[PDB]
């Protein structure tokens, strides 16, 4: 469980290359490529769920990820292994088709996540998210399977979607993201990150009761956002996008 | 050294100083000449209007080409690095030193 | 910014034009007129005060050529300082290679 | 994955020879009759 700091923006791909040289230019560091495939799941609607206390609301029913890696042998088509492995491959990556399919992400079935909706007021200068996780190693039996597991719980698949970027560490525990997602579905891949890259900054917090640390934490982000004044606007995303509660649904992307 | 780009825009630049020089010059050269074209003798009157225009064709261009340069100032925005790699190039080294240690051969 | 210089360099540009053809005019009829007709404006009132107008007229044009062109070589180095600085841009063989090394400094040790 | 990465754990790894802990092994035979033959292995480290 961590309290996640955050701040978001986006930039379209004409200046993406500029952007990399110039974070290079201050954080001193290189960009690391990375992937990731998130899976959501929600309650089973088949069950009626008669305990969520209505007269009372002590809980809400809400939506779980489930993250893994996935190696680049599955991204790489067959006109890219001359190609180093490293940033620029992503300039390639700007059309809505994918090498990975919906049949091989059906073959593959982790991290398992769970959040609330960020803390109400106007006097919050930082996305303050809460954060429950919890990590799967392995498993066993007769059905042993990912699918099999969340029906046990009681949760049914409902979508998911592929992440590729860059990362970037700065001072701080500070983490820069460059991201470009990629819906899958049966009838196919689509883009949603159409001709852009989504750009995320964020800090986690292990304790929220530790307020030195959470002042701390918020000015290394304000001043961050005060350094790449002028270049790309770094804001407070809506209250109300980040709300993944089932009884309600929409999906910041 | 500095990549080319930088060398052109520097003598660019240098040229421009110059220029600006030579029409200081010229400045004089005309003053002096008014005197005398007061004074009464009219031999260096022909001298007067090449002079002029002289004058005002380096003090135009000048201006002009310093006006392209701010230009070129507009358009080429988005257009220690060295330690990322300063460590290896010594390693490098280094171990070709070592080289020329373990070769007797090569010591001389 | 940039823009403020393009301006700056402007009004220096035509400060120097307006400040040439003043000098001129003034060198040129420095010869005082005198003209009977009432369109010809021309005055000479108080004899000395006319050289001290015309010493004024001197040390404005020449303190403002002056600055004017230092003005403008200070501003040609400000672009070519920002021009600099604001511009931001086998194993196995070794393997062998050490391996003679220590070997080398065994039996030499 | 990264080049960088990579590049790293190769150049560190080229020095492992020289960084890695020094072992010695040393197999006795002694000629012994009687198809009974002792061996005596003795291996000298410095952990």
């Amino acid at each position: 469980m961590v309290q996640q700091l955050s701040l978001f923006g986006s930039i379209g791909d004409d200046g993406y290359d500029l952007l990399i040289s110039t974070l290079t230019t201050i954080s001193g560091n290189p960009p690391l490529l990375y992937n990731s495939l998130c899976t959501v799941w929600k309650p089973n609607p088949s069950y009626d769920v008669e305990n969520v206390n209505s007269r009372n609301q002590l809980v809400e029913p809400n939506r779980i990820k489930l993250s893994k890696e996935v190696p680049f042998s599955y991204l790489i088509d067959e006109t890219m292994m001359d190609k180093p492995l490293n940033f620029r491959i992503l300039k390639s990556f700007t059309n809505d088709k994918i090498p990975l399919n919906y049949a091989m992400t059906r073959n593959i079935l982790w991290s398992l996540q769970i959040s609330d909706i960020p803390a109400a007021g106007n006097n919050r200068s930082v996305s303050m998210q809460t954060i429950a996780e919890t990590i799967i190693l392995s498993s066993a039996g007769k059905n042993s399977s990912v699918s099999s597991l969340m029906n046990g719980l009681g949760y049914v698949f409902e979508f998911q979607y592929l992440t590729i970027g860059v990362k970037f560490f700065m001072k701080h525990g500070l983490i820069l993201e460059l991201q470009k997602i990629w819906q899958i579905e049966e009838a196919g891949n689509s883009q949603i990150t159409s001709g852009g890259f989504l750009l995320k900054a964020y800090i986690n917090v292990s304790r929220g009761t530790d307020i030195d640390r959470i002042n701390y934490t918020e000015t290394a982000l304000m001043n961050l956002k005060k350094e790449l004044q002028g270049y790309i606007e770094l804001s407070v995303p809506d209250r109300q996008s980040m709300d993944s509660r089932v009884a309600h649904g929409n999906i910041l992307i | 050294m500095q990549p080319p780009y930088i060398q052109e825009r520097l003598k660019s630049l240098n040229d421009i100083e110059t220029q600006l020089c030579s029409m200081l010059q010229e400045a004089s050269q005309v003053t002096f000449i008014f005197g005398e074209l007061k004074r009464g003798n009219e031999s260096v009157k022909p001298q007067f209007e090449n002079h002029v225009k002289q004058f005002y064709e380096r003090l135009d261009k000048s201006t002009t080409q310093l006006r392209k340069e701010i230009q070129l100032l507009d358009e080429n925005v988005g257009t220690n690095k060295k330690a990322l790699g300063q460590d290896t190039e010594k390693m490098e080294e280094q171990l070709d030193l070592l080289s020329a240690i373990l070769d007797p051969s090569k010591s001389k | 910014m940039s823009n403020q210089a393009l301006y700056e360099k402007l009004e220096q540009t035509r400060t120097i034009l307006s400040v040439k053809l003043a000098e001129l005019i003034n060198m040129t009829t420095i010869a005082d007129r005198n003209d009977d007709d009432e369109g010809s404006f021309a005055q000479e009132n108080s004899e000395l005060a006319v050289a001290t107008t015309s010493v004024m007229m001197v040390n404005n044009q020449t303190m403002q050529l002056i600055k004017n062109v230092q003005d403008l070589l200070i501003l040609t180095r400000s672009i070519k300082e920002k021009w600099l600085l604001n511009q931001i841009p086998d194993e196995k063989q070794i393997e062998e290679l050490l391996d003679n090394c220590i070997e080398t400094f065994v039996a030499e040790k | 994955d990264d080049e960088n990465i990579t590049k790293l754990n190769k150049e560190i790894r080229a020095f492992d020879k020289l960084l890695n802990i020094p072992r010695r092994e040393l197999k006795i035979n002694l000629p012994l009759t009687e198809h009974k033959s002792p061996n005596l292995s003795l291996m000298l480290e410095s952990p």
